[PDB]
């Protein structure tokens, strides 16, 4: 007879919820993936240094002089950052994450431009020798659709 | 813009007064608008009058347009010559620029290398040791 | 049947300007010279400007 | 772009006159549109006329289209020749350029190393000042 | 969090069920992500005071959707089953966007 | 009926997106464009040097000493960097920036203060004597609301 | 990047159209920037099912 | 693009009429569209016609494009030559282009 008001505006607010829940949740994702992006950064420098000042790539956390424990620089969403030859590598935690992102990383990997040297920022990269890496394929790579647009960067770019 | 020598002075007159004026003194024929301003007060001495004139428009006063045989003008200080013996008028213009700021007052530059000032006597007076100062380093060659 | 076809209202007219003027209201506002001889420039009473030269009127 | 040399004194005339005025000196022959303007004051001395056109142009006039045998026109200050004995008038253009700002006022430089400035007295005095102390420093070879 | 609320201080809300009462709603409470209403005794139809319904929510990852439909009781995170008692609102009594099962996806 | 909460905030979402589009949009500039800045610079201690130990601006990038090549001195939003006269200029690249501002450049040049020098930065200028610069005005000039606070000096500051 | 999101992967969503559906929304889909929204065809109105915008 | 050395002069003209004096001169048979621009004022002396036409183009004017035969085109100034004695001319490039701008 009545009352559809009250009933209506309660099921367009959660379908608006349902609606919303697939937007937060990317931004959300796409935010705690910028985070493992700047734990990875800001140990460039040691890396470039080590680099520049040896002309071989870090071999470990402990050569570029940084928490010598992986664990040691993780984060909220973070899990770990290893140096390993050069190539910085960020881990997603496992709690307090998305979903389709935990237990997933990135890497920060650099180029000898000779005197100085460029770095990359994309998906899980190995080091083949001092100027080159490969994807790490392995299936643990953060998907490109959680990446911003200044870590796209593939293998091979130079 | 070129014109005999002059002193102006007005004390407390209407600009459509100093206008007529100045174009019964053959300085073109001059005629305003109707309503352009109102009243204003300056002195002058030793300035051609179309300076003293472009001098007057920074004043309160409008700005002017020549026809050709008439002029179109729509809506103490003094002022002093300084002849710039030693350095060229350009050189003073950044430290000059620098003391107006947001001021009025203004400095002209004419082609015979001479400065000239209209404002209020403590802007001029500013003005002038700034610009004797810096001929004086000049001078001794 | 006249206007439903083509209008033209042609020129014969007076337009003749400062010969009906006299010569000491008139004003030299500028000069011109260069390869297409010289030429002066002159005010109306009414305002107008005009240009003449040697041997014009 | 080339002319005999001329003056060319306009005291509040109409551009379609100054500009009737110009071709019947030879300089083409020159027809505006209707409703290109109005009125401008200039007082050029020693300028070829095609330049004193661009200069024209510049001050509030048109810019010029020439269908070869016509040319079509569409919507004091003074001119004067600057020599440049010593120096190439190319060197001057960054220095120049930084005192017009804004600013009217412009430069034309001729191919025979001469600077030529539009402008009212108070800025071609300036760009005067600056050329011949420029050029002053090339004469010390 | 990545974990359901499992009551409605947890939630963050009227920490006490009968404190999301209503004219005829006894209450509401959050039991593990589930949010059940009760219907008052007082007030009400006949054949629906003292029953209730449920919402519950699925991950969706990154986002979540949710269900309205006869009460149920999460089993895991993304699990949850009939709260056969019999004390359910009678389907007839359930809006056309309130019908959803245990399993809907 | 009832169904206008999840319709008008889906349309309140959209609408915000529309007002925060321009805020990124020069935010986003106004940042590629500080880098254009940070790319020219580090290359005036090569100019520098060159003009204090020689008493003239180096002609181009080779004589600064640096790569030679102007396209060598690119980046992501930098097409690249000439040293013209010890004028350091910097393109915008045309891909992965702004929209008003690619293929856009500013310059940082300097000026004999007899025993050092002082560098300016704005936008783009040519060198006319050893003393003397010039708006380079071609119409190619990154627009002055793209351009730092420390980046808006005139081709005639001292 | 300058380029309108070819499609539902490239913009970074559900990579199938058909995991952006809902109640009346059979699906979602990105086609170069342009995001369309079919209506399912159980469920809705008659003359609006299967029926996009 | 090789041809004789001439002098155009060029005073308020049709660019149509400067392109079919130009065949009329065996520097191809020229042929416009039919509406390709307009009017044209160029003054050039001592410049090959080949280029004194690319140069035509850059004006105002138009694109060329060679079937062989004949050429297609579709929608004072001076010119002079520099002779450069001593130094290479692409040297000049990098502060030629800089004068010009987006002149």
């Amino acid at each position: 007879f009545t009352l559809i008001e009250l009933m209506i505006v309660i099921a367009i607010v959660g379908i608006l919820a349902a609606v919303a829940l697939p937007a937060y949740q990317d931004y959300t994702a796409r935010a705690q993936v910028s985070e493992a992006i700047l734990l990875a950064e800001g140990q460039k420098s040691a890396v470039t240094e080590y680099y520049l000042n040896h002309g071989k790539w870090p071999e470990n956390n402990t050569s570029a002089g940084v928490a010598s424990s992986p664990t040691d620089i993780k984060g909220k969403y973070v899990k770990e950052v290893e140096v390993k030859n050069g190539v910085v590598t960020a881990t997603m935690l496992s709690s307090g994450v998305n979903n389709e992102i935990k237990g997933k990383k990135l890497s920060l990997w650099a180029r000898r431009e000779n005197g100085s040297v460029k770095w990359f920022c994309g998906q899980p990269v190995t080091r083949t020798d001092d100027d080159t890496v490969a994807d790490a394929k392995d299936g643990k790579e953060i998907d490109t659709k959680h990446l911003p647009s200044t870590c796209r960067d593939n293998f091979d770019a130079k | 813009y070129r014109g005999k020598r002059v002193s102006f002075e007005f004390k407390d007159i209407d600009i459509q007064n100093l206008l007529r004026v100045i174009a019964e003194i053959s300085k073109k024929n001059i005629v305003v608008a109707d309503d352009v301003s109102g009243k204003v007060t300056i002195r002058l001495r030793n300035v051609p009058w179309d300076q003293a004139l472009d001098l007057v428009l920074r004043t309160k006063a409008l700005g002017k347009e020549e026809f050709g045989n008439i002029i179109r003008i729509a809506p103490d200080l003094m002022v002093n010559l300084l002849p710039v013996n030693y350095a060229v008028a350009a050189d003073m213009a950044a430290r000059v620029k620098d003391v107006l700021s947001e001021r009025g007052s203004v400095t002209v530059d004419q082609r015979t290398n001479v400065l000239i000032v209209k404002d209020v006597r403590s802007n001029t007076e500013r003005a002038r040791s700034l610009v004797r100062s810096l001929d004086t380093q000049t001078p001794q060659v | 049947d006249e206007l439903g076809p083509v209008n033209a209202n042609p020129v014969a007219a007076c337009n003749e300007p400062l010969c009906s003027f006299d010569l000491d209201q008139l004003k030299l506002v500028a000069v011109v010279t260069g390869d297409a001889s010289p030429v002066a420039m002159v005010e109306d009473p009414a305002g107008r400007g005009h240009i003449v030269r040697r041997n014009t009127r």
